[PDB]
């Protein structure tokens, strides 16, 4: 029969341990690094695009920074096609909650959600995870502005600043130095910039291989923004920032 | 892992196994065909080959009438050959009551490798050993020969040959179309096309045919048959008239 | 891996076998059949002194005339006390009466070898099977007073007296002399008793140890406290008295 | 070689045997002896029943699938449940749709087919029992050996189950002398008896260890168990 | 039908719902509250067929009491609203639809206002001030239209209540026993329990 | 479609999956309670693999099945998840159709049926999560604590501890915990469950919740400060010797 | 009967490898080279066709198909695997997008749409995933000319010029150098003709070779007129002729 | 590697498919059974291993039929000869039930054929343990077949299979060429019992009890029948008379 | 259009004494203003010492007397011979009977 090729990607190691959750997640190590950044009046979210050529359009180009509400939006980690099936997911969940009580979705509700699906994958069906980790900024009238993250075994927590992909015990360490908890979107972009330019596996830190975005609530209007820089941004805030 | 030698999944240099010796399965039966295009006809030269003294020599065949229009020969083990051929029968009918007319030999050919290649993406589906040549005569393209194989593969030809001593036959009739330097048998009569291919067949493998050794068919405007013994005996005798 | 449902060399089905083993783990539990009834008495075993050891379920009822106890992994064993019981509510629903005892460890037994990954028979969808077993006892104006040894191979036998669980094989044996056609309830109480004793690593005492019983006059009961504390005593009593 | 093609009943060993079928039959021979034998107008079954303990029962091992029909088992109880139910079924369906009694060889073909399915796909488990069917029908009366791997065979006489060749050897000797105790049951039932206890070795068969069935003529099957069958012990 | 009445003033809501059950010929009780309470600062009114009627209201309940519990949250009335009004669509294009109207009630602490929501059983909403089902809007919407005010005291409120409820009581045809009066404000719900004779 | 038994039988009459489901049980982070005379208490230990977080949002150890109980659980947090939705769920069907909210062990019974229902269904691997649920029963103020594990197996206790180091714990909790007179106090309580978790802990003020529940649905949990303060009494109470 | 292989066949390895998607891309790699350019008034997709006989009739076997009239596809890999690619996005094509907006979907949609088909094929359950890598050239309204190429995982990345299969690291690099934002359609056919000749071994000719662009609408291919907003396809595949004129110059 | 023989529609490198193959050997130990076709009909017989004397003589029955004018009977595993039977019989009702006109032998060889070639696509199934020989009178003509456990089938003018296949097939190609003109109905069926008798010697150990049945034009009007009393015992004796 | 529905007739009476019991009906069946029959049985033994009649539309009281006596029959194959007491077949009926309840056995029955 069938069962002799069977991986069985869901069962327990001798140590209680969930194998294909380990090996997605070894997985996701090797990825881009993702860097998310909460400050007071914003939440700022940076990437480094892993691969790339002189030729890779990157106008056009999205593969770790996407947009899920009006006020959600995340940061990619992982196999951008795995991420993208969540993504869509998790875009229906966010309209069918604002269908069914006129109101956005609350940033955590989206995020359990979509680690429930995750969980699932985990404990039932016999198919494998999905090779993705994100990190969810968003904005909600309860909480305010929300830092969360969510892997392949479907557990989710929150932060203040966090990274995801390759050398996140490298990154994290940085942000575990310089962060404040009274800093400012501009001090929190800055900071993103520098920890990805001293994780970076390349050569220097240019704005070819970037993503940035940031959520604000301009002052100058008293709703939410979410705005994905383009590239000429990226140039732009990079040589400010002191990396030209 | 070794399993990746048993299910239709990709080995580490990215190769399918099972497609493969699906492959060799379709030289089991040791027969070897050829089919040419003539001015207005399509021909199909196949071994027959009958060990047995107890079988009814007029129930082994491997050439079959999948319509009105179209015929399709098979190399490979005649299970698989039947299997390939009612569906292909089933699939040209229910073409023709959807769409009002004649399904085209290079589109069934496409529909069949399609088919084919499902059972090598997906793991519970195991290929057919066998290779399908479809000849006929399309009301659009005129003779045409399609082949499709275990890979899903499949392409038309001006001429073709399937079977053990594949390589002689294709050779031969490649130096034929050097030579002509037109891409099919300049006859008028579908008898000479016949003899054409038959005699072809002889040089290429070197060997004298009788008239139960061979399996004809033909395809023309409208109709694709299979010749007797009889009417391809009469085929020897001209051929033996020449050399 | 190996079918779920595939038979040994000897004719044996795996997974049924290693089922009777996780039982042999179980506490010991002992049922005693007379003409006065029959008894019910099974091991408590509570793995902390923390533990209230009164929320340890091992004795349940049926329906009036029909309790049973279990060993080995209890759990398995909610889902089949269930099914018992709706089959007894059912069959009263449908025919205005008791059903007999035979027929409701026949009706458990029934869902036994409902395991498989896809056995071709019905839909038998359960992954393995029950890895407990059953001492179904009762009475019914047919054949009186019956003890019922219910196994995950879905057979049932019919014993006077029966063990089941870690102490069985000795407290078996221990059965097979004490046990007459003319045994009282009292003599039969005080023997479950005195067994379990024996085979328990614990010293019996009316917290670590229950007892029950089932008679046509008052149907299954299972004893308080209080009601085997004394039996305990008067076992006691009677086994220095020689 | 056996343990990489005894895994399912789906896999054919390089001999062409089904050893999960054979590992099934297995479960027979593990199994209580059980007699069958008839004249021209009766059908007898006499099965020793097996008890756990002392304090255990002696295990019913005769079912009666209609009025005309009945089995004796050897193997897994549950299997034969499963199989005799659905005889009372296949009997059952010919009763109410054809106002016919089911024809004893016709229950025996019945058998084999549902079987034969549990012995071709993956998955299932064959059955690991034995049965033997009495029957009287619109042909007289029939004893019918069903085997897990499905099949079924009409004789005169047999039995199934540990030592159960003692009883056959002493069946297909008295073959002449037990065929012609027609019109009188109680000298075919002792046959029964006298092949039963050929296969006898641990004890002796004892009252509540006896348990006998009988169908013919004018006879609807009936069953005979303890009190009732001490005057054939 | 029963009556269902709600008016929104400036701290609160009231709602106001007929106590008498009848059944054919004979009323069957005269001191049935036709209300559930969806969350403490939510309650909703419910008038229509015999048991459609009760199962909608705790259905809708037993769901916004799971909400609150999941989320350790309370949703704001508009959200109550429109998940109520969601259940009636779908309800009214399926094989047997609920035929309920209801009223809800709540005190928003978020906006610190009370509101009012109409829902007939297609699932039509409507935000108003005052707010009626049935036959009962026919005698009462003049009324409430004339002596109406966006800034009205719960007290208001409460007189012109009674004035409505008196106006039903002269000319409407069925004896519908009175009416049970709830108050939705910042602080909760309470009832009324002195409109017998306020 | 999947249905492949996860969850089998092995030679020694064991099943593995549940077996290892427990293993990841011993992983999670201390649990344990302990029932007053008139309350009962929920404490919880903080990991620290990690630390930066947002403890505003980041889910907490103790979550609330309906207003009158609470259950908290050691293992994988994903699990538990689920668990607890099924749980919530469950009583408000109960207090729909029986129109009375759940007794504890009938919430009890109901999660331990949903584990052990995993333990023997194709498809799916058995909940890596041992729980203790507690609270009062409605109208009841005698309290109720309940453990569960991955196999379906329920029980009350006295008091109990599930997770990491349950083991060194318990024995606190052992010859700790008097029968006889039961901590007569919310305060005694929750000291006495402070105690047993900085016997693993290792000074964790911010690495130690604790939740008390009272009859009639009053369940609150206790601030850093309040906890903190009396761990403080109670490193005084050794100091002091 | 009945597909019992219902789990994934497509698993991640201790390393953090999804084995069979690294096998598709080996297979991949194998492929005849096939290559993409983006001009600025237009994108030109290229392949050589390998015939596999001279007995064969090379017409017969397009590498090159049309997707939408202003869409092209062109592959890498195992043909029967592009060729029910392309099938399915052509009906994806309409089903999830004409049939709903009355209009052909932007090339980013359509190619995420057949990432999605490819990403299944690598976590459902009994099938292995998709031995091909596709480059994409199409224009739209509102995002004008681009070129993409979806990989076996499913990943896909847009690009300004690039080349996949056998020889495609010393063609990108030859694109690279000849590659600019300014180049003329011409002038992209150009540098694709003499990529691609540096990766075919044998006869290099319109008859061997399989070129086409996706730049100005054809309202000459449109089969009517009428409509003024219907000026014609986009996409256009150059003829064996078209092709010979142009390696003269060479 | 190795393994290729364990799963049943896996190819094995030489092309084959071991199951299969396996198959047969179940078959190739088996009963031998025959069929002889004639100037207007077919003939079938096989041997019937006589285990014991407890055995009812001539109960039970192997040759099998199907819808009124076609004959079965097989070698190999028997259970999976009834199956096969039992779709064969379903699969002539289907047919005359929408063309009203009994079967053709033809038409029925490859119902048969398809249904047990489908046997060999998956590994979920067995391939069937039996070799079947079967046939009958139809629009035009006789017509005998026998199928393998591979699906493969095709006509024959006589056919055997199991145990003494050989001894038969040698009987058989005598006959076919002593006889250009055709055997007849009358003489193919003490022919067919004489070729059972003989085949027996590869089984000389058992007694056995013989079978045979036979359609025929003339003789059954293109019915199916069993040979019965007188022109079964004048077969019988036809054959242990040339036995000697 | 088509009804589902006849009446064949017919009248049963039961009456029952201290230590016996009885069940009659004409033999008559009717349809209409024709006699189908003049003797056509319509009480019956169904075993275990149980009389039954189901009188109204023919079809419909046979085939529950047909279901009855069937349900007796396994009443014994699943419950070891036990006697089906005239206490237990009632109920029996009254679930046969409801089991139709929106297609009614239309028939006055009685044992």
């Amino acid at each position: 029969g069938s069962r002799r090729y069977d991986s069985r990607t869901t069962i327990f190691s001798p140590e209680g341990r969930l194998y294909q959750v380990e090996y997605a997640l070894e997985s996701i190590s090797h990825a881009g690094t993702a860097i998310g950044i909460m400050a007071s009046d914003g939440i700022v979210l940076a990437a480094e695009r892993k691969v790339t050529s002189t030729l890779l359009e990157q106008d056009t180009s999205t593969e770790k920074l996407y947009k899920l509400n009006d006020k959600i939006a995340v940061a990619v980690a992982g196999l951008t096609a795995d991420a993208e099936i969540l993504i869509n997911t998790a875009r229906i969940h966010a309209q069918n909650y604002l269908k069914t009580y006129n109101e956005d979705i609350p940033v955590e509700i989206l995020v359990r959600r979509l680690s429930d699906i995750k969980q699932g994958y985990t404990q039932h069906g016999g198919l494998r995870p999905f090779g993705v980790s994100f990190i969810y900024a968003g904005y909600d009238d309860r909480y305010g502005y929300q830092l969360y993250t969510s892997n392949p075994s479907g557990n989710y927590t929150g932060w203040k600043a966090i990274s995801v992909g390759a050398n996140t015990s490298a990154a994290q360490t940085l942000l575990q130095m310089d962060y404040k908890d009274d800093m400012k979107v501009d001090d929190a972009i800055e900071l993103a910039l520098k920890t990805l330019s001293k994780t970076t596996d390349s050569s220097a830190l240019t704005y070819d291989r970037l993503e940035f975005a940031t959520i604000r609530k301009g002052a100058n209007d008293g709703e939410v923004y979410q705005k994905i820089f383009k590239p000429q941004e990226i140039k732009d805030i990079l040589v400010k920032t002191g990396i030209t | 892992a070794g399993y990746d030698r048993h299910i239709t999944i990709f080995s580490p240099e990215g190769r399918l196994y099972q497609v493969e010796y699906a492959f060799k399965a379709t030289n089991q039966t040791n027969i070897n065909s050829l089919a040419v295009r003539g001015k207005d006809c399509t021909v199909v030269i196949s071994q027959k080959k009958v060990p047995d003294k107890l079988l009814d020599p007029t129930t082994v065949s491997y050439i079959f009438c999948i319509s009105r229009t179209i015929g399709m020969v098979v190399n490979g083990p005649i299970p698989d050959a039947r299997n390939a051929a009612l569906r292909a029968k089933a699939e040209a009918a229910e073409f023709r009551y959807k769409y009002g007319y004649d399904m085209p030999c290079d589109v069934l050919a496409k529909r069949m490798a399609n088919l084919s290649q499902i059972y090598t993406q997906r793991a519970y589906m195991r290929p057919l050993g066998v290779i399908l040549t479809f000849v006929s005569v399309d009301e659009e393209l005129g003779p045409s020969i399609y082949k499709t194989d275990p890979a899903g593969y499949y392409v038309g030809y001006k001429a073709t040959a399937t079977g053990p001593k594949q390589q002689e036959i294709t050779t031969n009739l490649e130096n034929h179309f050097k030579k002509s330097k037109i891409d099919h048998i300049n006859e008028e009569s579908w008898e000479k096309v016949v003899e054409f291919a038959i005699t072809h067949m002889i040089d290429a493998l070197g060997t004298e045919f009788s008239k139960n050794d061979l399996e004809v068919g033909v395809a023309t405007k409208d109709k694709f048959f299979t010749l007797s013994a009889e009417n391809i005996e009469e085929r020897l005798v001209a051929i033996a008239e020449q050399d | 891996d190996r079918g779920v449902s595939t038979f040994s060399p000897e004719g044996r089905l795996f997974q049924v076998e290693y089922s009777l083993e996780a039982i042999k783990l179980g506490s010991t539990a002992i049922g005693i059949a007379t003409k006065e009834g029959v008894v019910l008495g099974v091991e408590k075993r509570a793995t902390s002194p923390l533990l209230e050891s009164d929320s340890i379920e091992k004795i349940v009822e049926i329906d009036r005339h029909i309790g049973c106890a279990m060993s080995g992994l209890t759990a398995d064993a909610r889902s089949m006390i269930e099914h018992a019981r709706t089959a007894a509510v059912t069959h009263n629903l449908y025919y205005d009466e008791d059903i007999n005892v035979e027929s409701l460890t026949q009706s458990v037994c029934d869902l036994a070898l409902r395991f498989g990954e896809g056995a071709s028979g019905e839909e038998r969808l359960m992954s393995r099977p029950f890895g407990v077993a059953l001492l179904i006892a009762g009475h019914d104006a047919d054949d009186g007073y019956q003890l019922f040894h219910a196994e995950p191979s879905g057979t049932f036998y019919r014993y006077n007296a029966k063990a089941i669980g870690s102490g069985s094989e000795g407290a078996q044996a221990e059965l097979l002399n004490e046990w007459h056609s003319s045994l009282t309830l009292k003599e039969a109480e005080l023997l479950v008793l005195k067994i379990l004793k024996q085979v328990m690593e614990e010293k019996l005492d009316e917290n670590n140890a229950q007892l029950s019983c089932i008679t046509k006059q008052d149907g299954f009961k299972i004893y308080d406290n209080e009601k085997t504390a004394e039996l305990i005593k008067e076992l006691k009593e009677k086994e220095a008295a020689e | 070689f056996r343990n990489n093609y005894d895994g399912d009943t789906v896999t054919f060993s390089p001999t062409g045997r089904l050893f999960q079928v054979e590992y099934a039959l297995e479960a027979i021979k593990q199994g209580s002896v059980t007699v069958g034998l008839r004249s021209n107008t009766h059908a007898v079954l006499v099965a020793l029943k097996r008890n756990a303990d002392e304090l255990s029962s002696y295990q019913k091992k005769i079912i009666k699938c209609d009025e005309h029909m009945g089995l004796s088992l050897a193997g897994l109880a549950p299997d034969a449940r499963v199989l005799s139910n659905y005889l009372r079924q296949q009997c059952n369906y010919s009763s109410l749709v054809f106002n016919r009694k089911l024809a004893v060889e016709r229950a025996g073909h019945l058998l084999c087919d549902k079987a034969q399915k549990n012995t071709q796909s993956y998955g299932g488990r064959p059955y690991g029992v034995g049965l033997l069917i009495i029957g009287y029908d619109k042909s007289g009366a029939h004893l019918l050996e069903f085997q897990p791997s499905g099949n079924v065979t009409e004789l005169y006489g047999t039995a199934i189950g540990a030592r159960s060749q003692g009883a056959k050897t002493y069946l297909e000797r008295t073959l002449d002398t037990f065929i012609k105790i027609d019109g009188n049951p109680d000298e075919l039932i002792k046959a029964g008896v006298e092949a039963i206890s050929q296969s006898l070795r641990d004890e002796s068969l004892t009252v509540d260890n006896l348990s006998i069935a009988i169908v013919g003529k004018d006879t609807p099957f009936t069953i005979y168990d303890g009190e009732a069958v001490a005057k054939y012990i | 039908m029963d009556i269902i009445l709600g008016i929104r003033v400036q701290d609160s809501v009231i709602l106001a719902s007929s106590k008498a059950v009848t059944r054919g010929i004979s009323v069957l009780k005269d001191s049935d509250d036709k209300t559930r309470q969806l969350s403490p600062h939510t309650l909703m009114s419910f008038a229509g067929e015999a048991g459609d009627t009760v199962q909608f209201a705790e259905y809708i309940q037993a769901n916004i009491q799971l909400y609150s519990i999941r989320e350790d949250y309370e949703l704001s009335p508009q959200a109550v609203s429109s998940f109520v009004r969601q259940e009636l669509a779908k309800s009214i294009r399926s094989r047997r639809p609920y035929q309920v109207n209801v009223l809800i009630g709540g005190y928003d602490k978020k906006k610190n206002k009370p509101e009012l929501y109409q829902i007939d059983y297609l699932g039509t909403k409507v935000e108003l001030p005052y707010g009626a089902h049935g036959y009962s809007g026919f005698y009462t919407f003049s009324l409430l239209d004339h002596h109406y005010r966006p800034d009205m005291t719960t007290e208001e409120g409460l007189d012109l209540l009674k004035l409505c409820v008196q106006e039903l009581e002269k000319r409407m045809p069925m004896d519908f026993k009175g009416v049970i009066v709830k108050i939705v404000d910042k602080d909760g719900i309470r009832q009324v329990d002195d409109f017998q004779a306020q | 479609g999947y249905d492949r038994a996860l969850s089998i039988f092995s030679p020694d009459g064991h099943i593995f999956q549940v077996e290892y489901a427990l293993e990841a049980v011993k992983r999670g982070t201390c649990a344990v309670g302990v029932k007053g005379k008139n309350c009962v208490v929920l404490g919880c230990e903080r990991r620290s693999t990690l630390k930066l977080q947002d403890t505003r949002i980041t889910p907490s150890k103790v979550s609330k099945i309906d207003s009158h109980v609470v259950l908290s659980f050691s293992g994988l947090n994903a699990d538990s998840r689920i668990l607890i939705e099924k749980a919530r769920v469950e009583a408000q069907s109960h207090r729909l159709t029986l129109e009375d909210p759940v007794t504890v062990e009938y919430l009890t019974r109901y999660v331990a049926g949903v584990q052990q229902r995993y333990t023997q269904s194709g498809g799916v691997r058995p909940f890596g999560v041992s729980t203790l649920i507690a609270g009062f029963d409605p109208r009841d103020d005698e309290p109720k604590l309940y453990q569960t594990e991955p196999s379906g197996i329920y029980s009350s206790w006295s008091a109990q501890t599930i997770g990491r180091n349950s083991k060194t714990v318990r024995e606190f909790l052992e010859k700790n915990y008097d029968r006889k007179e039961p901590p007569a106090t919310v305060e005694e309580c929750v000291k006495l469950t402070v105690r047993s978790l900085l016997e693993v802990v290792q000074t964790g003020a911010k690495n130690i919740e604790i939740t008390v529940v009272k009859p009639d649905s009053d369940i609150v949990a206790l601030s850093s400060e309040e906890i903190n303060q009396y761990v403080t009494q109670i490193e005084q109470e050794k100091q002091e010797q | 009967m009945t597909d019992r292989y219902s789990f994934s066949l497509t698993t991640f390895s201790p390393s953090g490898k999804l084995g069979q998607i690294d096998y598709a891309l080996t297979a991949v790699k194998q492929g005849v080279t096939s290559l993409g350019i983006k001009a600025t008034n237009g994108v030109v997709i290229a392949t050589e066709k390998k015939s596999s006989s001279p007995l064969a009739m090379s017409e017969t076997l397009s590498k090159v198909s049309l997707l939408t009239p202003d869409i092209g596809a062109v592959y890498s890999g195992m043909g029967p695997d592009y060729r029910v690619l392309v099938d399915k996005s052509r009906k994806v094509a309409h089903t999830s997008y004409k049939r709903i907006y009355g209009e052909y979907p932007p090339t980013k949609l359509l190619v995420s749409e057949v990432a999605k088909i490819m990403q299944e094929a690598t976590q459902s359950g009994g099938v292995r995933p998709f031995g091909v890598s596709l480059l994409i050239a199409g224009h739209d309204e509102f995002n004008g000319f681009s070129l993409y190429q979806v990989d076996p995982s499913g990943s896909y990345f847009p690009w300004k010029a690039t080349a996949i299969g056998k020889g495609s690291v010393a063609a990108k690099t030859f694109l690279e150098k000849r590659w600019n934002d300014e180049l003329e359609l011409e002038d992209a056919i150009h540098i694709a003709l003499l990529t691609l000749k540096e990766s075919v071994e044998g006869e290099f000719n319109g008859d061997t070779i399989e070129l086409a662009i996706i730049g100005d609408e054809n309202p000459d291919l449109l089969g009517y007129t009428g409509i003024p907003t219907d000026k014609g396809p986009r996409f256009r595949k150059l003829t064996s002729q078209e092709i010979n004129d142009r390696l003269e110059a060479l | 590697g190795t393994g290729y023989d364990l799963s049943n529609s896996v190819f094995s490198p030489d092309g084959r498919n071991f199951q299969v193959e396996y198959a047969v050997k179940a078959v190739e130990n088996g009963t031998t059974s025959i069929g002889i076709k004639c100037n207007d009909g077919v003939v079938f017989a096989v041997e019937k291993l006589i285990t014991s004397k407890l055995l009812v003589p001539q109960k039970n029955v192997k040759i099998q039929v199907v819808d009124r004018h076609i004959g079965c009977v097989y070698s190999g595993l028997i259970p999976d000869g009834r199956h096969l039977v039992n779709r064969g019989r379903e699969e002539a009702a289907s047919f005359k039930k929408l063309y009203k006109t009994p079967i053709p032998i033809p038409a029925f060889a490859d119902r048969l054929g398809q249904y047990v070639q489908a046997h060999t696509l998956y590994n979920s199934v067995r391939p069937f343990g039996v070799s079947t020989i079967f046939g009958g009178v139809d629009k035009n003509g006789a017509h005998l077949y026998m199928l393998e456990p591979s699906g493969s089938y095709w006509g024959y003018k006589g056919a055997a299979t199991g145990k003494g296949r050989q001894s038969a097939k040698a009987e058989l190609e005598k006959l076919v060429d002593h006889h250009p003109e055709g055997l007849s109905a009358r003489e193919a069926v003490k022919q067919a019992a004489k070729i059972i008798y003989l085949a027996h010697e590869d089984n000389k150990e058992k007694d056995f009890e013989l079978e045979i049945s036979w359609c025929s034009l003339s003789e059954t009007n293109g019915l199916h029948k069993f040979v019965k009393g007188d022109l079964l015992q004048e077969a019988i004796d036809f054959a242990q008379k040339e036995i000697n | 259009q088509f009804n589902p529905y006849g009446d064949n007739g017919g009248t049963i009476l039961g009456i029952a004494g201290e230590d016996f019991a009885v069940l009659a009906g004409d033999t008559r069946n009717i349809t209409d203003y024709s006699i189908n029959s003049r003797y056509e049985p319509k009480v019956f033994d169904c075993g275990d010492n149980i009389v039954m009649s189901a009188n109204g539309f023919a079809a419909d009281g046979d085939a529950l007397v047909k279901r009855f006596k069937n349900s007796v029959k396994w009443y014994h194959f699943d419950h070891n011979d036990k006697k089906l007491s005239i206490n237990s077949a009632a109920r029996n009926i009254q679930h046969l009977l409801y089991g139709k309840r929106f297609f009614p056995y239309y028939v006055h029955t009685i044992i």
